[PDB]
């Protein structure tokens, strides 16, 4: 048998949210957890929930699993609506890479001998600057996968190949022992509405005015940087037509800004003149 | 009867979580478990409420239920599927099924096998299902056996975790 | 085909086949568009016969790749 | 008392993931939590929630089972996880408020005597936060109508960590709307705007009509706040208004027409050198 | 085709040579199907049998769709 290169393990929104939560709730000390989900059949792991571990002083190892915590939480879970499998075990590593180490492959591997499909999930709190989301998922190869003259993992699709290792993780052997499975997040589509509503804009910030004062001050600057731009065009334009940019790509953008906002606040006016009388 | 790779779920059900509403304390619910001519007898109403509870997730191919042939058998048979609480003939009689069976004499004979809808029972923990209806029209309803064939969904069976590797002190 | 008709067999192929980005077995169904390009002559009673057909260009132009 | 609840992005995925989890397996309608946050000032942060087992029959309407041994281990076990989050009220994504809400806000304020109950509609609506926040008052009215323990509305607003604007912006990169006025955009908004009022107005006369034929008792709350909203409509018919409006219309055109001055010569300096270029190309390729 | 089957061998086995991965072997195993398609002459795998035991898994499968 093998892993295919296609395999997928789907993030849910729920699970991602609360992983980046717990990472930037514990910097810098690492945080675990387990991952909730379900063993769709052989290329699908899914992700609905996460689970968080009460910190335990020994980092994150087998030590820190507490069973008692994880056994009750599971029949708590599992009388409320989760009645899920542990898909793997996540763990925070804040600030220095998206990769393992030593204690990573001894933690997964007894994951593995559970259930010899559960990821592993690692995120970078610190290096998730807004815009980017530094997971990586990763599992192991076996001793006898790599040395007997096997790759580690078939290929049948070219799903496999389009994403790029990271030299961080290729230094501490993102091929050599362990994998890396794509992420892949599922969206409903209900959880995304619920999220656009965060910085939904009410139909006051689309209606309301912008500060006459500020707006005029606003026109002014502009449009004296414009002439500024406007001087330096004109030279420039000379000496190029003599002798055979920057002055008309600014020129360019500050007409554009100006045009923008005269017409959104003009408009905005006449609007509520007619509309609040 | 049993096609290759799926296997009767007998073994995967567990007494600890088994019931059967409304029945009359003559007929237990062990009658129903032993492919004997032994019943299970509905108490007050001609309708009857079977909960039975899996070890692990299991995955459902078909279902073996089936009763007499007096007219006293089986007609609509509601499947439900993980109730997080025991439900009761009043939740029975409007929630949505995850299946909706309406038996037939063909079925409810000793050779009658019903198939279900694989895709809907993927991971089946709990299966509630509600006789709604006899064959015909009896106040008591009987049924004469249950039960389901079907695969096991490999578990991760938590409480077995144990360090496979390395000493005992690592933290990282 | 050679007369206009659209070839199934060579359509479904070909798609069948841009479907291996997803699943390389798939692959093969390209074998369903191989049209031989052929010109066969036969006799009355569906038999082959032997015979020579003409061309009026260099055969250089049509000729086959010269072996490596 | 509290004046804001700011709900978080995964207190509203929690509510929509159990809503589901719960509707999948049955169909039981609403589906009841608890909510977890802090503290700062008279502005309660939720930040957290969690399932806690609940039924009722919907014909009685006095006869549930919030389940307060489930709520008082599980609030150990995520005590246990996070400290700086202590119980701050309630949820259920019910559209509509109910009767046994009172007793349920009884039983949580057990756990948290200010206690906030945010009804998380999980309907998508297209013009409303999904969040509406409750606290329970009883008090002697002044207008010597009989009290009785009702619930009184208090400000919500949807606000996120750092950490969770990094996981929404990522999951709605791909239908993320840019976050500069592009023209287009700010005419779209204003027209949503005008919208939004529409529907608001809407609101307010439905009651009214309601208020009047007397479907509905008269809340002096409300009729206060309609009567100073009028009082607070403004005069356009004004002449030194009017003269105003007309000055700085006329101010801002004057830069809208310089700067579709500077365009057109922009214009024609970008053309004037495309024709060069081409007329350079046909004559090397000519000679 | 199976009279005209004339088809260089030298280019799939330079191919060959430069085989190194998995994916590049199940490419030349489809590479051969396709060359040899309709032409009855399975000579490539035939004369290599040790090169056909590199595929494992969901690359038998191909070699021996390949064969049909
Ligand atoms: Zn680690």
């Amino acid at each position: 048998p093998a892993v295919d290169t296609a395999e997928q393990v789907y993030i849910s929104s729920l699970a991602l949210l609360k992983m980046l939560k717990h990472g930037r709730a514990g910097v810098p000390m690492e945080v675990m957890g387990l991952m909730l989900g379900e063993f769709v059949d052989d290329y699908t792991v899914r992700v609905i929930d996460v689970f968080a571990m009460p910190q335990s002083g020994t980092g994150v190892s087998v030590e820190a699993v507490d069973p008692v915590f994880q056994a009750k939480m599971l029949d708590m879970l599992k009388q409320t609506g989760r009645p899920e499998m542990v898909v793997g075990w996540y763990h925070s590593h804040p600030g220095f890479g998206c990769w393992l180490s030593g204690v990573d492959i001894n933690t997964q591997q007894s994951f593995e001998a559970l259930s010899e499909r559960a990821v592993a999930v690692v995120v970078d709190p610190i290096q998730s600057v807004k815009g980017k989301v530094v997971i990586d998922a990763f599992r192991l190869i076996n001793a006898n996968m790599m040395v007997l003259g096997h790759e580690p993992r078939q290929t049948t699709s070219n799903l496999g190949h389009l994403n790029k290792p990271s030299i961080q993780a290729l230094i501490h052997g993102l091929n050599r022992h362990y994998y890396s499975i794509t992420i892949n997040y599922r969206k409903n589509e209900l959880e995304q509405k619920m999220l656009l509503n965060l910085h939904k804009k009410s139909w006051m910030e689309g209606l309301t005015l912008q500060d006459y004062s500020e707006h005029c001050k606003h026109n002014e600057s502009v449009v004296k940087e414009m002439l500024e731009l406007a001087k330096n065009y004109n030279k420039a334009v000379e000496e190029e037509d003599k002798m055979t940019q920057d002055p008309k790509r600014h020129l360019e953008e500050h007409v554009d800004v100006l045009m923008t906002s005269n017409i959104v606040q003009c408009l905005a006016a006449m609007l509520d003149t007619v509309v609040f009388k | 009867d049993i096609p290759k790779g799926y296997m009767d779920l007998m073994p995967f059900i567990n007494k600890a979580g088994c019931e059967c509403l409304n029945e009359s304390d003559e007929h237990g619910f062990d009658n129903c478990l032993r492919k004997d001519t032994t019943f299970l007898e509905s108490d007050c109403d001609e309708q009857l409420l079977i909960t039975v509870a899996f070890n692990q997730p299991v995955k459902l191919y078909s279902m073996k239920f089936q009763g007499p042939d007096n007219g006293q058998g089986p007609k609509y048979v509601k499947i439900f599927i993980n109730l997080p609480r025991s439900m009761d003939f009043e939740e029975a009689e409007r929630s949505e099924p995850t299946q909706a069976l309406e038996l037939t004499e063909d079925d409810i004979k000793e050779d009658g096998i019903v198939p279900l809808r694989y895709v809907k029972f993927q991971n089946v923990n709990s299966v509630t299902i509600f006789v709604q209806s006899n064959q015909g029209e009896e106040e008591t309803t009987r049924i004469s056996y249950f039960t389901f064939i079907g695969t096991p969904v490999q578990a991760t069976n938590m409480n077995d975790f144990k360090r496979v590797v390395g000493k005992k002190g690592e933290s990282h | 085909s050679r007369t206009g008709h659209t070839h199934m067999p060579s359509v479904v192929g070909v798609l069948v086949f841009t479907q291996f980005w997803f699943w390389f077995p798939l692959s093969h169904f390209l074998s369903l568009a191989y049209t031989p390009t052929c010109v066969i002559g036969l006799n009355k009673d569906l038999k082959m016969p032997k015979v020579q057909y003409k061309s009026n260009c260099k055969p250089s132009t049509f000729a086959y790749p010269a072996p490596l | 008392a509290v004046q804001k609840v700011v709900v978080h992005p995964l207190v509203l995925l929690s509510v929509v993931d159990h809503f589901n989890r719960i509707g999948k397996v049955g169909n039981q309608k609403r589906v009841v939590g608890v909510l977890l946050g802090s503290w700062q000032k008279k502005v309660l942060d939720v930040s957290n929630s969690f399932a806690v087992p609940f039924d009722e029959d919907d014909k009685d309407d006095s006869v549930w089972f919030l389940d307060h041994d489930y709520l008082e281990n599980m609030y150990g076990m995520f005590k246990k996880v996070n400290a700086r989050e202590r119980i701050v009220g309630w949820y259920h994504t019910g559209p509509k408020l109910h009767k046994n809400d009172i007793a349920i806000n009884e039983l949580m304020k057990r756990y948290c005597p200010n206690s906030v109950l945010v009804i998380i509609d999980v309907k998508p609506k297209d013009l409303g936060l999904p969040t509406e926040a409750y606290i329970s008052v009883e008090e002697v009215h002044d207008d010597g109508t009989p009290t009785s323990k009702t619930f009184e509305h208090v400000t919500s607003e949807i606000g996120a960590e750092e950490a969770e604007e990094v996981g929404v912006e990522h999951l709605l990169r791909d239908i993320k709307d840019t976050t500069v006025g592009t023209l287009s955009q700010r005419i779209t908004n204003q027209v949503h705007g005008l919208k939004g009022l529409n529907s608001k107005l809407l609101d307010i006369r439905s009651y009214l009509e309601k208020v009047a034929t007397g479907k509905l008792p008269i809340n002096h709350q409300i009729i206060y706040q309609l009567q100073d909203v009028f009082n607070l409509l403004p005069d356009v018919s004004l002449q030194e208004f009017v003269k105003a409006f007309y000055l700085k219309t006329n101010d801002q055109m004057v830069v809208v027409y310089l700067a579709s001055l500077i365009r057109s010569v922009v214009a024609l300096h970008n053309l004037i050198n495309n024709k060069i270029a081409n007329r350079d190309a046909e004559k090397k390729e000519g000679q | 085709l199976i009279r005209n089957n004339n088809t260089d061998l030298m280019i799939l086995k330079n191919t060959k040579d430069a085989v190194r991965n998995s994916v590049c072997h199940t490419a030349t195993v489809i590479a051969n199907s396709f060359m040899h398609c309709g032409t009855t002459s399975d000579q490539f795998l035939r004369d290599n049998l040790e090169w056909l035991a590199r595929a494992t898994n969901w690359a038998k499968f191909t070699a021996t769709a390949s064969l049909g």
